[PDB]
């Protein structure tokens, strides 16, 4: 009994953390910097803790509307260069992880390791990127988790939507915190005023 | 020679298969010791947190929601406070245990309620703290509360009192959306010498006992 | 009876499955012994390579980028040279260790710096070689450098000097795009007898120690 | 290296594969002891249930369908009742054993028939209960019934009688859509003292014996 209140049960359930959409007719690619802060319901559960550490399993559910479409999904790890164009050199780099997926095949899945240079992710961070009045404060300073990039490989009028399902695995969590009592206004910020 | 079976190629969002590492050869940063690891949410439920008993429109934007007034200038026949014991509803819903239970459909086990008197060392008073079981109906008077399960608490002698409400329902769990009432009554007037405040505040707290359990997780708009 | 699971039929570019040999019955040419096998790049990082310390627009197209001038005709209060210890930036970036670290996101461990004096056997001089930790700020004078970690090197007695800078950062690794400064100062004027060059050159070198490690590989346009 | 085979990816509605739990981490409510667990329907077939022997248009909307009239004012040469022993047809079809057998194509084993006399303690009578095997044809008289397998039942001495009809067919099973006849006859007139009802009722019951078996399940419009 009480395994359903284990941290693996509470934080380790798959959820749609991002919603990549793009069109084709540059243009035919999209990118998303990976964070758990986008969706309030996911964010609130992770923010019950000060630090968390997990590997993460990505599953990408794709729907498309105008032969079968071919997509490249690319994971760019922290501090590596992110694509600027649909056929940039970054898509060919053997240091990025790519999965090529073709329509009607089972949805693509991969696990990213815990990538951070610190031993856990900071859900909160009481410090700065530097000394300046312009310097960032809070959990945006730490926690580059990488970027998910999508392009169509096929030659040509179509709309593509990719739901990024994420499951945290082998989860550890430290220093419990009061639950968020008021609405989230912005990503990584503790600000609450409407 | 294999047959795929009707589940084959599904993305079931609750599945637990292995999957390929995107980055073999990469070794993650070593896990150092960090104080205060949490392994189960029931560790957090066991912490005493303040009940916002004083829910009135003047107090709910402030620290004053947590403090119950005790005073000389009062109708001593009226209830001091009452708390419904269901963690599903006000005032318990925004406590840490009410918040953690809101992520689950079902709860069970014992609740510890604690009361702390914050008057001067020269202030003395008796309060009657009564528990009324579910379905019995909230006491209308100090005499009716005294005929039930109760503590006569002398706040002069003891600055803190506690009550453990054990699990009492037909099923081993109940839904997170009665458990009875805790009610407080004046047993005496508020007694002080000269040059002492003729009023004080009391703080109410709640936590889980070691038997507490939550079941069937759910996500819902109880936070926007 | 099998179920495929959501990873099935992917081409994950980082996968490590078996695959069929295109040519069974073919036996590859026998592996003969060849000298100088490399098993790990950290073997290459441990080799001393010259630092292009003398980065000026007249010297960068030539052998002269590697040689620091030492001379009688100088302002003895000025720095001889300074090297930022970060292998991410000039002058260390084009050394073999800076180049190998540019294929990785993260680095850690100790750096060995070596200095070789190339004046005549009749030439003598003292240099003060100082290490300044990260965040302290580069010394403005020979006295300030002497108050820090330093060697007073007599190039007359010893033609070579070395400094090992150990790993000093809050995390076990740091990104490849401070570690402090190495600075060099005149302790004495340049001393020679008659019929001897009144100037000489010094060569600076860098390598990894046995503790050096690189992590999280990356490819980028630092070569076109 | 696998080959799928012609069954692969079917939904066969009678399959028995494993499948993923939609809710891992969820622990179902503990199974408490509940009295009266059923593991096999043959446990239910073994219960005696009333036969609606008196199927006439005046009685079929009422309790009277279960009771056979016995009386002084009768033609004593006529049958009291007859029951075809096939559970496929009236009157046996709506009994619990006829109903449970209607979910199956094939049945086998022994049937227990029981008869209970409900006249006064002062009422006495002999009945002849006869079993006629399949294919022999139903008896036309009490003498013909007496020449077959029968019981002469004195209802004055014994308020209950029973007959076990064993399995008798060429195949080990028979379809659920003969087994012979049970017939009842007056052996005597109905005898009573003064101030006693000159009629009574008899109740007929059926159940399976421990050898009973049902095979090849089917669903059909025998209930709409």
């Amino acid at each position: 009994t009480r395994d359903e209140t284990s941290i693996e049960s509470f934080l380790g359930r798959s959820g749609c953390i991002a919603m990549i959409e793009f069109n084709t007719s540059g243009k035919g690619f999209k990118t998303w910097k990976v964070s758990l802060q986008e969706m309030a319901q996911i964010r609130r559960k992770y923010e019950l803790f000060t630090y968390t550490r997990f590997d993460s399993e990505i599953t990408i559910v794709t729907a498309a509307a105008a032969g079968h479409i071919v997509l490249q999904f690319m994971y760019v790890p922290p501090g590596a260069p992110v694509p600027e164009k649909r056929d940039d050199y970054t898509w060919q780099s053997g240091t990025n992880a790519s999965v090529f997926w073709q329509e009607g095949q089972p949805y693509p899945r991969f696990t990213i390791p815990f990538m951070s240079i610190a031993s856990a992710y900071y859900m909160f961070y009481d410090g700065y990127d530097g000394d300046s009045a312009a310097s960032k404060y809070g959990s945006v300073v730490t926690n580059d988790m990488g970027t998910i990039c999508v392009r169509i490989v096929t030659s040509n009028d179509s709309n593509i939507v990719c739901r990024i399902y994420h499951k945290a695995k082998h989860i550890k969590a430290w220093c419990p915190r009061p639950p968020r009592a008021v609405a989230y206004q912005h990503t990584h910020s503790t600000n609450y005023i409407p | 020679p294999v047959m795929l079976t009707p589940g084959s190629g599904q993305f079931l969002t609750t599945d637990d298969t292995q999957s390929p590492s995107a980055f073999p050869y990469f070794h993650p940063t070593k896990e150092i010791f960090i104080p205060g690891q949490v392994r189960n949410l029931i560790e957090m439920c066991q912490v005493d947190t303040l009940i916002p008993v004083n829910n009135t429109q003047e107090n709910v934007r402030s620290v004053n929601m947590y403090t119950v007034d005790l005073r000389t200038q009062v109708d001593l026949a009226k209830e001091v406070f009452s708390i419904p014991v269901d963690i599903a509803s006000q005032p318990l819903a925004t406590t840490l245990i009410g918040e953690l239970a809101s992520y689950y459909t079902h709860w069970t086990g014992s609740l510890r309620f604690s009361f702390m008197f914050c008057g001067s060392a020269s202030s003395t008073l008796k309060l009657l703290i009564a528990y009324t079981p579910p379905g019995v109906g909230k006491p209308k008077s100090r005499r009716e509360a005294m005929l039930g399960t109760h503590l006569v608490w002398d706040v002069g002698l003891q600055s803190t009192a506690s009550l453990v409400v054990p699990w009492v329902s037909a099923s081993h769990f109940r839904f997170t959306t009665s458990a009875g009432y805790i009610t407080c009554w004046y047993q005496t007037n508020f007694v002080v010498p000269d040059s002492t405040p003729d009023n004080a505040k009391m703080v109410c707290m709640v936590s889980a006992c070691k038997d507490f359990c939550l079941r069937l997780a759910r996500d819902t708009n109880l936070h926007t």
